[PDB]
């Protein structure tokens, strides 16, 4: 257990191997547990007929972006 | 690199702490040396909880407020706010 309590810690590696490591542990701790909701604006957004009877179209209705 | 840089100092300072006061407790040494008998991707992974507030790292405040004050500038310029 002596062994056990001397691996070497972040501390004793070099550098570009810890900074190796902190990129990756970085990314599930933070950017992989980060959360936003913009489901509901993106399809609201995307079924909105943007001045389209407005625009010189002389036709019948033209599918929405989400159509 | 500063990040790393800082939290390796910090991380043989908290094992100096340990080291030259191991003889208080032998037991509370042997709970305080599991974060340096654990594999080194479970050691940054453990100091990398600084999100939320169950604060089970031991990585200081003024530390702490580095990433913290990173994360919000990079998820600014990624316009996710």
């Amino acid at each position: 257990v002596v062994a056990c309590f001397r691996m070497a810690p972040l501390y004793n590696l070099p550098r570009h191997r810890a900074v190796n490591l902190f990129l990756q542990g970085y990314e599930k701790s933070w950017i992989e547990t980060e959360e936003h909701y913009f489901e509901d604006k993106l399809i609201e957004d995307l079924a909105k007929p943007g001045a389209e009877p407005p625009e010189e179209d002389e036709g019948t209705k033209r599918v929405d972006p989400l159509h | 690199d500063d990040f790393v840089a800082k939290l390796q100092d910090n991380q043989r300072f908290r094992y100096n702490e340990v080291m030259q006061a191991l003889n208080m407790s032998a037991a509370l040494t042997a709970r305080k040396t599991k974060e340096f008998r654990s594999p080194p991707q479970e050691q940054i992974n453990m100091l990398l909880n600084f999100k939320d507030d169950k604060s089970e790292c031991p990585c200081p405040e003024e530390i702490r407020d580095q990433l913290l004050d990173f994360h919000e500038d990079l998820m600014t310029h990624c316009g996710i706010e």
